[PDB]
């Protein structure tokens, strides 16, 4: 331990030894019955420092425009039902303000906060889990050909998984136990997640910030997390029930700003 | 003309309709044969990463007696090329008279998502 | 002059007796030769007050997105050429960032910046006249009879005077000596205006505030304001020079501001 350097260089030495809603612009959701709000990897979606904005252009942040709650689409929970994903910021990218603003301006950085919301009665049983992956390089379903742009998302639609395996020939390997990752799916509990306990839960609430290795990136082909609705435990109820039970998706950018002010894209 | 000294004689005249382009190229210093063995490009070249704001400058060697102004404009990369003066005037522009002033200087600005750019 | 009031009312009372550049956002115009600026009615574009803004909603303002300069069309001045006009903000209509956050919101208020922009030789003789006129209500060609919106103003398409009368029956009356208000067009200097004398001006800079009755308005129904160029001295020049003189309009909102937030109009 006699800790000299001999060298000049620093890669050259040794190794190292009820009522509580948010009001997001002229938009609310209600509620969480005082239950839980899960945030990030622990850290709030905040906005460029000067450490950080290697750009030199002044950064765009209309603050009420584009963060708002945006309402997704609906979607079907039965019994033989896999998943779903939805890719970010490429669900959001035709809704409003906020996808006007992204085809005029190069470079984009923003967090959201992810509300799914699937309510019942006592008498129906089931458990989902909601999970945000950030960068999901997902593998292709006919391994060592290429794949579609528009099997991984489409522009808003909840792309489902499968309980099977896929066979197709342009698309992603859709099998829900491999999480489309090749990754055991029951530890997909590492990324910010939250479940939805039917008898308990009725909602899901989870704030993500913007996790990239830039400090900001061009938001029209990158996807920078997605989002991973998975029933571990399957809807049953008695056939007098209600059968039709619906999953609803809101989220909502926070802190979002824009450089590189340019025409519109994206070609 | 690069055999020739017509390679540095970027050409103007008077119009018929307005807006329509004078010259254009990419912004890949190093790499682009326009502006790879400019004294800037040979010295990138020894490189492989550059990083910073470049600065072009222009000098209308015309007559004392005309009058004109021009639209030089830089524009993000995105998506995708202007091919109108509509279009290239959303982005960074200055405006050049060349009867007020000879020289215009353009400091085309630094906008990435990497610190640095492979040349 | 016994001065005392009978009535509780108060309307029940009696009567009372070189280098000059402008960076707005990633944009720069060039020059003024230190000559001038005319500024509206002496009053700078400011935001709204408290003791102003009705509305309810919080405002939605750019800064950077929407309020750069624009560069509209170019038009040809010939010798027989009676005038122009564009009116304001159905020119900038369909222009960036701007014209996107007319469709989403109900009110709107803005000032401009106009700059237009002719330049000559020494051998050319000429003289324009650039004003701006508030609230222009233009006279029918065919009277008694109702007249088209796309007469008025198409979208951003400099719509032009005639040396003669107007016979139309869907447009509006073009002559140019009545100014299309039947007005005589020696009068129109109590406007915000400047000249523009071939021999020594070369452009023309006009910064007008928002001028409006009420404190917000719809930008999608009414006309704020046009702005009118007319030559006063035909332009003349000899046969051997250059025949084509155009002239272009640069114009730049300034402090926008926007309420009301919903879908897409302009039904």
């Amino acid at each position: 331990y006699t800790n000299i350097n001999y060298y000049k260089d620093s890669a050259s030495n040794s190794l190292n030894r009820r009522v509580r809603s948010i009001t997001l612009g002229n938009s609310t959701i209600t509620t969480q019955e005082c239950a839980n709000v899960v945030v990030g990897y622990g850290v709030w979606p905040t906005y460029l420092s000067d450490h950080e904005a290697t750009a030199v252009d002044q950064p765009t942040q209309p603050d009420v425009a584009t963060c708002r709650f945006y309402t997704l689409e609906s979607v079907k929970w039965e019994s033989s039902s896999a998943g779903w994903w939805w890719k970010f910021p490429e669900a959001l990218s035709d809704m409003g303000l906020f996808g006007q603003n992204m085809q005029y301006h190069y470079l984009g950085r923003t967090g959201y906060t992810i509300h799914v919301q699937c309510n019942a009665s006592k008498f129906h049983q089931g458990c989902l889990l909601v999970v945000c992956v950030p960068e999901a390089e997902m593998g292709a379903a006919t391994t060592d050909h290429a794949f579609n742009h528009t099997k991984l998302s489409n522009i808003g639609q909840a792309m489902e998984f499968s309980a099977k395996k896929s066979t197709d020939q342009t698309g992603p390997q859709t099998a829900v136990h491999n999480a489309g990752m090749g990754v055991a799916v029951g530890n997909l509990t590492i990324f910010p997640h939250q479940w939805i306990n039917l008898r308990t839960n009725n909602s899901a609430t989870i704030v993500m910030p913007y996790i990239n290795s830039v400090p900001m990136d061009n938001m029209y082909r990158h996807y920078n997390f997605t989002l991973m609705v998975i029933p571990f435990a399957k809807l049953e109820h008695s056939p007098q029930a209600s059968t039709y039970v619906p999953i609803t998706v809101t989220v909502a950018p926070m802190c979002a700003e824009y450089n590189g002010l340019r025409l519109a894209g994206h070609q | 003309h690069v055999n020739s000294m017509e390679a540095y004689r970027i050409p103007v005249r008077p119009q018929t309709s307005s807006g329509e382009q004078v010259f254009g190229f990419q912004l890949q210093p190093g790499h682009d044969s326009v502006l790879k063995h400019t004294l800037l490009g040979e010295i990138l070249n020894y490189y492989a990463n550059w990083s910073g704001s470049m600065k072009l400058t222009f000098m209308y060697c015309g007559a004392a007696m005309a009058t004109g102004k021009f639209l030089i404009a830089y524009s993000p990369p995105g998506a995708g090329v202007p091919g109108s003066r509509r279009d290239a005037m959303l982005g960074t522009h200055v405006i050049w008279d060349v009867g007020l002033q000879s020289s215009c200087v353009l400091c085309v600005p630094w906008i990435s998502q990497t610190n640095y750019r492979y040349v």
